[PDB]
């Protein structure tokens, strides 16, 4: 059994509408994790349950080097909390937006852990649909860490489909724009948009009216800088695709599609998960507590059931 | 350097 008591809370890593992730140290072990605390009242309010429920089967239920593991889940009276492995190089948005573009070769070594990620989703048959730069977290030795499950939909194999309208709108793929259901393509949508993001230094639809956002991916051409690799033209042309039937990773064999691209030729697939390749950047941080990869807006703040039946848990590990 | 998102759902 597991409560609040059992650990030290550190610093504030993020805060959302529906809850906050503070940095926290396990007590009687010394260890660091990352708790998500979400308040019941809200949640239940806002009607967030089967998200929040999801979230948790999803975590309890997947293991992956590129994915963060859930270490316990309890909760409380009012509380839920998620504690989970601690990605200390921060988010991949951190980090872009300081260096505005990846080489190639980075993007490249990114792309090929999400991919990796994508591909081991969707053999437990489930959809990811958020893939965005917030999502994706660096560990402590530069790898791809996926975070945040609550979008996820569980029981989607083959060609099944999923209708509701979600995702975030800079990112959603142009099928979840149309009416009725799309299939599990919108993740290969979604690392085609941060693939852009990594190799071009900007989002490749973009307007701050939502109206205008929607229109551009649903009808504007994408533009690639004249120095792009002629690969990595044909990987972005290819992910961002409109119609999902043509679009790589579209068609039956889903990641391998993708995995078999030119542009990821250099790549050993077979490595990629047992983290044989050094990654491309190492975050340079001093301790454990160090959050200089992290957004001071958020580290200088302080901090002072039946339906939720599948929530509660302890890792065999 | 482009604002943060925010996921939705409907
Ligand atoms: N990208 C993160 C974020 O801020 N997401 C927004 C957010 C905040 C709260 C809620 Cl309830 C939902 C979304 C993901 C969660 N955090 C993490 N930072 C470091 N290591 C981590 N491991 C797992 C999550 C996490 C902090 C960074």
């Amino acid at each position: 059994k597991v409560t609040m008591n059992d650990f030290d809370y550190l610093k504030l890593l993020g805060k959302g509408t529906f809850g906050k992730v503070i940095l926290v140290r396990e007590k009687a072990t010394g260890r660091y994790y990352a708790m998500k605390i979400l308040r019941k009242e809200v949640i239940i309010a806002k009607d967030e349950v089967a998200h929040t429920v999801t979230e948790s089967r999803v975590l309890q239920n997947t293991r992956h080097p590129f994915l963060t593991a859930l270490k316990y889940a309890f909760q409380t009276h009012d509380r839920l909390c998620f504690v989970m492995e601690y990605a200390n190089g921060g988010e991949l948005f951190f980090h872009l937006s300081r260096e505005r573009v990846f080489t190639e070769e980075r993007a490249r070594f990114y792309g090929a852990e999400i991919v990796s990620a994508l591909e081991y989703l969707h053999s437990r048959d489930v959809v990811y649909r958020d893939i965005k730069l917030e999502n994706l977290m660096l560990d402590k030795d530069g790898h791809i860490k996926i975070t945040d499950f609550g979008l996820c939909k569980e029981g989607i194999s083959d060609g099944a489909t999923m209708k509701t309208f979600c995702g975030t709108p800079e990112y959603l793929a142009p099928e979840v724009l149309e009416d009725n259901d799309y299939g599990r393509a919108v993740d290969w949508w979604g690392l085609g948009v941060v693939m852009y993001e990594m190799m071009c230094g900007r989002l490749p639809f973009y307007n701050q009216d939502h109206e205008r956002l929607f229109e551009l991916i649903l009808m504007e051409e994408i533009r690639f800088p004249r120095t792009l690799s002629p690969e990595a033209k044909s990987l972005l042309a290819g992910l961002l695709k409109k119609d999902p039937k043509q679009r790589l990773g579209g068609g039956p064999s889903d990641a391998k599609e993708v995995m078999e691209h030119r542009f990821f030729l250099s790549i050993n697939w077979q490595d990629v998960v047992q983290k044989k390749l050094l990654p491309p950047f190492k975050p340079q941080v001093t301790s454990e507590v160090d959050t200089r990869y992290f957004d001071d807006e958020f580290t200088a703040q302080s901090i002072t059931q039946e339906m939720f039946e599948d929530f509660d848990y302890i890792a065999d590990w | 350097g482009r604002p943060r998102t925010t996921s939705f759902a409907e």
